[PDB]
RNA sequence: CUGGGUCGGGGUUUCGUACGUAGCAGAGCAGCUGCUGCGAUCUAUUGAAAGUCAGCCCUCGACACAAGGGUUUGU
RNA sequence: GCCCGGGUGGAGCCGCCGCAGGUGCAGAUCUUGGUGGUAGUAGCAAAUAUUCAAACGAGAACUUUGAAGGCCGAAGUGGAGAAGGGUUCCAUGUGAACAGCAGUUGAACAUGGGUCAGUCGGUCCUGAGAGAUGGGCGAGCGCCGUUCCGAAGGGACGGGCGAUGGCCUCCGUUGCCCUCAGCCGAUCGAAAGGGAGUCGGGUUCAGAUCCCCGAAUCCGGAGUGGCGGAGAUGGGCGCCGCGAGGCGUCCAGUGCGGUAACGCGACCGAUCCCGGAGAAGCCGGCGGGAGCCCCGGGGAGAGUUCUCUUUUCUUUGUGAAGGGCAGGGCGCCCUGGAAUGGGUUCGCCCCGAGAGAGGGGCCCGUGCCUUGGAAAGCGUCGCGGUUCCGGCGGCGUCCGGUGAGCUCUCGCUGGCCCUUGAAAAUCCGGGGGAGAGGGUGUAAAUCUCGCGCCGGGCCGUACCCAUAUCCGCAGCAGGUCUCCAAGGUGAACAGCCUCUGGCAUGUUGGAACAAUGUAGGUAAGGGAAGUCGGCAAGCCGGAUCCGUAACUUCGGGAUAAGGAUUGGCUCUAAGGGCUGGCAGCCGACUUAGAACUGGUGCGGACCAGGGGAAUCCG
RNA sequence: UGGUGGAGGUCCGUAGCGGUCCUGACGUGCGAAUCGGUCGUCCGACCUGGGUAUAGGGGCGAAAGACUAAUCGAACCAUC
C-alpha cells in the first residue's frame, strides 16, 4: 500500500536491509560452520506476517 | 546528503550553513526505503553548486 | 525512429448508406427493430408540435 | 531410350452464364436546348466464368531427375 | 551362536569370577528415514493463430527488429487508483537452481540505483460507538457506568494595589484584589463523511499538481506598524484682500447614493443575544452549458491511382487567478389595477394576499473576449553542433452548421413515504450599545480598501492493483472496491466488425486423422411408437397492420390464441426554422403511398416468447 | 370519444446479484465445490466497500439446527 504508517516504512526497511548474502571472506575463516544465508526471505514465497 | 531520520528541515539547513558557511534557498527531504533520510539542499542563486561540492570532497 | 501512421478506417461506405438513408432508403418495415415508440418518441413529436 | 514425378493440354463432372464493353432495354429523376448525367435490374458477347485428385481417366507437349545411400545374413 | 583365513578400515577392545539393567523383533492400518514395481506410463487438450527474413549467440518453434495474417473491440486482453503486497520498480550482468518443453528471456539469481509537497492526503471535527476520573460494586486481577450519589471554570474586557524593562513617555511582563460566566462532560473514533488554499510548460533509466521555468493563491505574524487611501476636513461671524486667496472667534464632522429591490474601495465598538452557512432522501420530466460524436469547406503531411475518385486518413489550442460581456435563474422592487377572465408548461401552475404590460435590482456566470499568451505547445519544410544541444530558422495553428445524439454538470418543477432521509469542528451576518477620539489640527481613535515585508514544521509518495507482483500451499479457468469509454449496424452500455491502446492463444511443439470420448452440425419416410417422465434437442421468436376466448379480485388474462407483410432501386406526399395569407434563404430526421425489379428472397449473419385445455399446493 | 400524464414491492431484458435443469463437463480436476449451455431477479423486503456492535451452552438466525475463519445437534487453543 502507497499509504503506510512511519513504523511499518521502518520494520520494512530493517527486513529489506537483512536480505543480503554472506560476504564471501566468512567462509574461509578458521571457526567457520556457515556456508551459506539460510534466513533469505523471497517476497512470493513467504509473506512476511504482518 | 544523507541525514538520521531526527532531523528537521529547518536543523538540516541551520547544520549546512553552519559546517559550510553557505547560504540555503530551500530543503526537501525524503526517506529512503533503506532507513536514513535524504535530503536535496538549494543554495542561493550567488553560490555555485559545484565549488562547495569541490570545497567537500565529491566532483 | 518514425512513428507510423495510423491504419486507414474509412467512413465513405457508411456516409454513402446514411445518404442513401437520407433519401430514404434502407429503412423499410423490413429493416426495423425497435417499436415505432422506441424509434421516435411519441411524447417528444408531441413537444415539438 | 526406359522409368516414374511436376507442370501444361484434352476427357469427365460440379455450379449456373464471369470481368470488361455495347445496347433507342430499363420504374423514373436532374441539368442543358433533342442532348448529357444518376439509376436496381435486363439483353448480346456467354451452357459463359471458376474448380476438377490431392485416393478421377488419357497424354507422349515442356522441365528436371533417376546406373545412388545405410545395416545385416553361410549348409 | 561362535572360532579362524582373505579384503576394507584407522584407535581402541576382549576372555574368566561376580554386580546392575532403558538387554534380543516380522508383524502392532507400529514411529522416523531410505528405496522399488507401477513407469519412461497417466499426463503437459477451457477461452480461433500463427508465418517469412535478418541479428545476436556454442546453441533459436519460444529472444530482438522488420514484414504479413489474427484476437481483445471502449461493461477491453486499454489507461489510472483503494485494500493487500514490500522492492516485485529501473539499468547492467549470469545462465548453476526456479519459471512442470526450451530460452540468448524473466516478477529467477548477482551488482548497483530509485519515492523531493504550505496548496495531494494523514494530521483537525464528530457519527455509529469506544473509553478514564467522581461514584458504585467487587475475595481479587478488576468490573459497571459516561453525567449519572461530584467544591468538575486555572479563563477574561475592564478597574484598583504592588514591581520591572524599554528615550521609564506609553506599552509589555507579571504577582494580589474587585468584577464578569453554563456545560454536556477527559480523551479516542473516517487516507470514500465535514475540512481555507496550485495551475500550465519542460525534464528522468526509473519521481512529478512534489524537481526546474512561469504565472498564482490560503493561513499566520510584525514595539516603532511600511506606505498610500478612507475616518477629513465644512459652515457661521468679525475681518484683510478689487477679487483670487489669506487671518481671528464659534459650531459640526465614527462615509455617501438610489422612491425601492439595493449600490459604492474602506466606512469604530466589548460582555451578551438571535440567525445563517457547514447541513442533507429516492425517483420522474424539461431546459441551459461544456466534453465527445457528426456534416460542409480552407490549409499541412501521408495512402490508392490497372479504371474512377475536387478523393481517403491524421492534425488544425490555451491553464489557475483577476476584469468585462453573453447566457441561465429569482417565492426581488417601482408604476398600474384585471371577467368578455387572462398569462403560461411536455406536464403543471399563477393572479385584488396584485395577473398581464412597461422599467429596474440581485445571484450563478465552469461559456466567449482580454491580462496570462506566444515568448511556451503542436503540425510540417530546411539549416546547423560531424556530437556533448529547452539549437537555430521559415510557414500554419483557419471559416462555418446542426442534432429527442452519449457523458458530465447547473438549474426549474413534480411524484413517494405508517421511510421525512447525520453531527461537530470552523466561519459569517445581524440586534444592542458598555467604551474610545479631537477640539479645528501635523487632526486623533479606528479601518473586512490597495500595495509592500517574513514564514508555513512532521509523516506517506517507487511499482502491481490481476487469466503472473493480493488471498486460495502455485505464474491456480476461483475470489477481490472504483473512475475514464470512439466508428458502423441496431431500441440499446445487446450481439457482430473496426480505430486509439494492447496482446501472442494462456505451464510445450511436430506427424498422423483408428476405436471410444468431449463440444458442435445435418439427415429419406414416420413423428414420442423411446423413456419412470418429450430428459435432451427441436419448433416460435424483431417490427408494422388486423384479430384476440373462458374466467376475473374488473386491475387483468394478453405478445392470449390466430393471420398478412418485410429485400433492392427510382419517386411522390406530409411533418420546420430565420430574414424582409407572401417572397427569399437554410435545415434535421422521420411516417405513409406508388412504380420497377430479382430462380418467392428479403427481422437472410447477429439479436430474438412454442402453444392450448385441466387438477394439487402456496 | 381523442389526447395528455407517467404510477407501480408492474412485465421483457443488459451490468450486478443468484444458482433451476442437463442429475452435461470435471471428478488423483483449473478448482478441498470450478466450467459450459440453459435458467430466477433486475427501483426495491435491491446490490456492495469501509467503520462499528453482538463470543461458545454464548452470539446471530424471513428458521435449514442454518452461520459463527475449508471446523458446528455446541467453535478454536493450552492444561487437568
Ligand atoms: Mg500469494
Ligand atoms: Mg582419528
Ligand atoms: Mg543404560
Ligand atoms: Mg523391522
Ligand atoms: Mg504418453
Ligand atoms: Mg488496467
Ligand atoms: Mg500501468
Ligand atoms: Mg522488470
Ligand atoms: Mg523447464
Ligand atoms: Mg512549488
Ligand atoms: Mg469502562
Ligand atoms: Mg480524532
Ligand atoms: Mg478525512
Ligand atoms: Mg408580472
Ligand atoms: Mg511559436
Ligand atoms: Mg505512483
Ligand atoms: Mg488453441
Ligand atoms: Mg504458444
Ligand atoms: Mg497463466
Ligand atoms: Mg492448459
Ligand atoms: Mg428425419
Ligand atoms: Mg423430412
Ligand atoms: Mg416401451
Ligand atoms: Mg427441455
Ligand atoms: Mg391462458
Ligand atoms: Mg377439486
Ligand atoms: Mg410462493
Ligand atoms: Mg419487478
Ligand atoms: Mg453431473
Ligand atoms: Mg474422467
Ligand atoms: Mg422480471
Ligand atoms: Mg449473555
Ligand atoms: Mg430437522
Ligand atoms: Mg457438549
Amino acid at each position: 500500500s502507497s499509504h503506510k504508517t512511519f513504523r511499518i516504512k521502518r520494520f520494512l526497511a530493517k527486513k529489506q536491509k537483512q536480505n543480503r548474502p554472506i560476504p564471501q571472506w566468512i567462509w574461509m575463516k578458521t571457526g567457520n560452520k556457515i556456508r551459506y544465508n539460510s534466513k533469505r526471505r523471497h517476497w512470493r514465497r513467504t509473506k512476511l506476517g504482518l | 546528503f544523507i541525514v538520521d531520520v531526527k532531523a528537521n528541515k529547518h536543523q538540516i539547513k541551520q547544520a549546512v550553513k553552519k559546517l559550510y558557511d553557505i547560504d540555503v534557498a530551500k530543503v526537501n527531504t525524503l526517506i529512503r526505503p533503506d532507513g536514513e533520510k535524504k535530503a536535496y539542499v538549494r543554495l542561493a542563486p550567488d553560490y555555485d553548486a559545484l565549488d562547495v561540492a569541490n570545497k567537500i570532497g565529491i566532483i | 525512429i518514425i512513428r507510423k501512421p495510423v491504419t486507414v478506417h474509412s467512413r465513405a461506405r457508411c456516409r454513402k448508406n446514411t445518404l442513401a438513408r437520407r433519401k430514404g432508403r434502407h429503412m423499410g418495415i423490413g429493416k426495423r427493430k425497435g417499436t415505432a415508440n422506441a424509434r421516435m418518441p411519441e411524447k417528444v413529436t408531441w413537444m415539438r408540435r
